[PDB]
């Protein structure tokens, strides 16, 4: 199976058959019969020890034999002294590490061994500490005896601090390894944090910032080493907040309430649901998605009775109510108004950048200072490149925004088969820096024409975006999450490579729907639109389903609410 | 080659060499009377499904004798439902799941006692939703794929915890957006493809990074254009298939460069033979000959019949029996 090289076994080493060592398994064989037919009469005793050795020392996944081994053991605990099942148990750890040494990574090997252990009164953990540290120096790599480190921990209590206590004193001449970093990432979480709401990073700015630095001596030591850069990636990024409804909205015309989560969620399951206090005072109402059919989504809405809208106060308020956290979203509907909503900035409710106070500016910022002056030393190294756009991203998205487009056309270069993640992630952080543009300056409108954009990304924050330009890119496909955009009237998406215009359906105010110079083939793809309530202007030019039949007639007959459909 | 870091690929095979990998598995297990074949005897079962799937993949599966298989697996059942590997051995989940998926391919379930398997399935289930491999208890991500899947292509999926086995498998999310095999224990290849399969089987695909996790999948391309399981390994034919797998089911499929990974699995191949091993000269087996060739047919190869990332089957014996999980986008 793994690294066998193809050698002297093969029709041309003239040394034909020859294929012995069935002696070996003639024996082994035998011993694997004369095990089955000792465990079926009930003999539990140490001949079936001795002959499980044998063949478990040849090859220790045969698994059936550990089986084997522990019915003999349990048999056995209550015929023999104490101090005679003591010496079975030290011969059968002596025995299991020799089988660790054979496959160091036999899972019934290392089942056999927790079994083991963990039906001893009085466990020598030393012992046990001591063989994770020799199975790790032949093989750092080896997760087998991470996670036997981590049963070693919890059986003998071992508390949480004590454990980073470990990882520390390998910070230094130890290594690398993404097992370690691995650790400090699950053991810092239980330790110390305290997500209590407003502010958002991953670890308390306090030991944020120096686990920062530590990973940073790590890929300043040894740059062209991986794990200390990836967990370097997590550190910088968002914790998740969960409590978050992030917009709410409800438009009078419509009579709908919409609102959109931070992560699909399905709602009235398992932890939450939504209720609506209207005029503070409750409002029975059920939820749906704008494809009536129920599963996970950003976006969800209701259908509001006319006494939420009438004229019998001059206003109305909605109180939205998610019960899985318990976060709150509010919106006030004035006497005359079409819509009103409560929304979350990108700008203010940290929608996608952390904000920074001056100390930890002032080490990201450092670390940008660093992460160039390495890329002089090592121009091809792909890690310090990503980690510099990164760290423009964390630092300030709009005005290192030119240099991070450079960035990402160096480190396409530089690591050419990453081109279409590449792509993709340049083009979230593009519509990002988008989304800032258009709530600066307060509108509806997005632009993110021109961006060379290959995807869509955030889309569950457009929900009030009533203008969308994305003409002059390179997207695919508008994707089923673009049911999100609940006020959208015009999109104009011509000039790209659109082959698939699915999520464009149940989109309710969309009205002129521009894909002039696309990819759209076999008209058919054009289906879906028969779901737009408002559609009035569909522009297909330029697009290779006009040279279909008479077009201009299929299309009539598709889609004949669309008043004006160019071919 | 074999490095720390990859292989070289040395001018060797760039064509795809279907009739020899086909006389590869066909007399697999007629090249003799020794080998591995009685110390692999702990897996049989396993290597049936897998010599018998890529014989499938390859529109070539009424090669293989069907008849005996089918006495072979009734008579690996035990009385509590459970399948082993072979023929007195102890049942596992493990082997139950490949029982299952041999006998799906030759639409044959009923040769065994189907309310049996559920109820093993069901006995393996723990109070926190997490699966053992068997009575002797070890806990793995691999268990409560091996589960659902299980479970999924017996229409019974119901008959466990769902909810519970869910909330189990997402405790195993690591901060770099893989998963491992119990909580704590660290991301690889192998134990995201179990547990994005698992996750798609159970609907819960929403609940995957898609994003941070394909990236993560993404980068076990080294320059060979081969994939490893995790961080400085060597490039495998096996963690490339589970690599490829996990990125279809959550939608990053275009983050690999597929063109390097196909001339990689091409060069898995041996020119006399036939057949894959994990790396370019090194020997092959069944194991690594069915996830060359799943690979590629995942890759676009139009010969090979399209393989389902989750179950790693032909998709028109899935689609047949109705087992289609929905997969990201
Ligand atoms: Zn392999």
């Amino acid at each position: 199976m793994h690294g066998r090289l193809k050698v002297k076994t093969s029709e041309e080493q003239a040394e034909a058959k020859r294929l012995e060592r069935e002696q070996k398994l003639k024996l082994y064989q035998s011993a694997t019969q004369a095990v089955f037919q000792k465990r079926q009469a009930g003999e539990l005793d140490e001949s079936v020890l001795e002959l499980t050795s044998q063949i478990l020392g040849a090859n220790p996944d045969f698994a059936t034999l550990w089986n084997c081994r522990r019915e003999v053991l349990q048999h056995l605990e209550t015929e023999k002294s104490p101090e005679e099942s003591a010496a079975l148990v030290k011969a059968e750890l002596g025995f299991l590490e020799s089988c660790l040494r054979v496959n160091p990574k036999s899972y019934g090997t290392w089942h056999h061994r927790c079994w083991l252990l963990s039906r001893l009164p009085e466990p020598n953990w030393a012992r046990e500490l001591e063989l994770c540290a020799r199975f790790l120096e032949a093989d750092e790599r080896n997760f087998h005896c991470w996670d036997y480190r981590r049963f070693v921990a919890a059986q003998a209590a071992v508390a949480p601090a004590e454990e980073l206590a470990f990882t520390d004193s390998l910070i230094t001449r130890n290594f690398s390894n993404y097992s370690s970093w691995h650790y400090r990432s699950c053991l810092l979480p239980q330790l110390h944090p305290q997500p209590d709401s407003g502010p958002q990073g991953r670890l308390p700015e306090n030991v944020l910032l120096k686990e920062l630095e530590l990973v940073q001596n790590a890929f300043f030591t040894d740059p062209n080493d991986q794990s200390a850069w990836f967990y370097h990636r997590w550190l910088l990024g968002r914790a998740e907040p969960h409590d978050v409804l992030c917009c709410v909205h409800v438009s009078r015309e419509e009579a709908c309430l919409s609102v959109c989560f931070s992560r699909p969620l399905t709602v009235g399951s398992r932890m939450g649901t939504l209720l609506l206090m209207v005029d503070e005072a409750p409002l029975s109402v059920e939820w749906r998605t704008p494809d009536g059919r129920n599963r996970p989504s950003h976006v969800w809405l209701c259908d509001l009775p006319a006494a939420s809208l009438n004229d019998q106060l001059p206003q109305h308020t909605f109180r939205v109510i998610w019960t899985g956290s318990d976060s709150q979203k509010e919106c006030v509907l004035l006497k005359d108004r079409p819509e009103c909503w409560c929304r979350d900035s990108a700008t203010d409710e940290q929608l996608f950048r952390c904000e920074l106070s001056v100390e930890k500016s002032t080490v990201l910022q450092s670390e940008l200072e660093s992460c160039k002056e390495l890329q002089e030393l090592e121009p091809e190294n792909k890690w310090c490149l990503l980690t510099i756009i990164l760290l423009m991203r964390a630092l300030d998205p709009l005005l290192y925004e030119k240099e991070t487009l450079q960035y990402f056309s160096t480190l396409k270069a530089v690591d050419p088969m990453r081109a279409a993640y590449l792509d993709d992630l340049r083009s979230k952080f593009l519509l990002e820096n988008s989304v800032l543009k258009m709530e600066y300056a307060d509108v509806r409108v997005l632009h993110l024409a021109h961006k060379d954009l290959t995807v869509l990304c955030h889309l569950e924050q457009l929900l009030l975006v009533t203008h969308l330009d994305l003409s002059h890119n390179r997207l695919r496909a508008l994707p089923p999450a673009l049911a999100a955009l609940r006020c959208l009237e015009v999109l104009q998406a011509s000039d790209n490579a659109l082959e698939n215009v699915d999520g464009v359906a149940n989109l309710p105010r969309l009205q002129e729907l521009l894909l002039c110079n696309n990819r759209l083939q076999q008209s058919a793809a054009i289906q879906p639109l028969v779901s737009c309530p408002r559609l009035v202007l569909l522009n297909l030019q330029g697009n290779s389903l006009c040279q279909e039949e008479g077009i201009q007639e299929r299309l009539a007959e598709m889609l004949p609410s669309v008043s004006s459909i160019l071919t | 080659t074999q490095q720390k870091d990859v292989t070289i690929k040395s001018d060797a095979p760039d064509t795809l060499l279907l009739e020899k990998h086909a006389d590869y598995i066909a007399s697999y297990g007629s090249k003799k009377d020794d080998y591995e074949y009685c110390m692999s005897e702990y897996l049989r079962m396993s290597g049936v499904y897998w010599g018998l799937t890529v014989m499938d993949l390859m529109g070539q599966l009424h090669r293989m004798n069907k008849e005996e298989i089918l006495v072979f697996i009734k008579s690996c059942q035990h009385e509590c439902g459970g399948v082993s590997a072979s023929i007195g051995h102890d049942p596992h989940l493990l082997y139950t799941l490949s029982a299952v998926q041999i006998l799906t391919l030759y639409d044959s379930i009923h040769v065994i006692n189907v309310d049996k398997v559920v109820a093993y399935v069901q006995s393996l289930q723990k109070e926190d939703g997490s699966f053992a491999g068997d009575i002797w208890g070890e806990i793995d991500t691999r268990f409560s794929f091996c589960a659902v899947a299980t479970l999924a292509l017996l229409g019974k999926l119901d008959a466990i915890n769902v909810e519970k086995a869910i909330e189990f498998v997402l405790s195993c999310m690591n901060f770099d957006g893989g998963f491992g095999c119990r909580p704590g224990s660290e991301s690889h290849a192998g134990q995201i493809y179990c547990c994005t399969g698992f996750l798609a089987i159970t609907s819960q695909l929403h609940q995957v990074n898609s994003d941070l996790l394909g990236w993560w999948l993404c980068e076990r391309q080294l320059p060979s254009g081969g994939l490893n399981g995790r961080p400085e390994k060597l490039p495998d034919v096996c963690y490339s298939w589970w690599v490829l797998a996990s990125l279809k089911i959550i939608g990053r499929l275009h983050w690999i460069d597929r063109e390097k990974l196909r001339s990689f699995i091409l060069a898995c191949q041996d020119e006399e033979t036939g057949g894959f091993a994990d790396r370019p000269g090194d020997m092959v087996d069944p194991f690594h000959t069915l996830f060359g060739i799943a690979g590629l047919s995942l890759l676009g190869e139009e010969q090979i019949k399209p393989v389902s990332p989750v179950f790693c089957m032909p998709e028109e014996v899935l689609q047949r029996v109705n087992v289609q999980p929905e997969l990201v986008s």
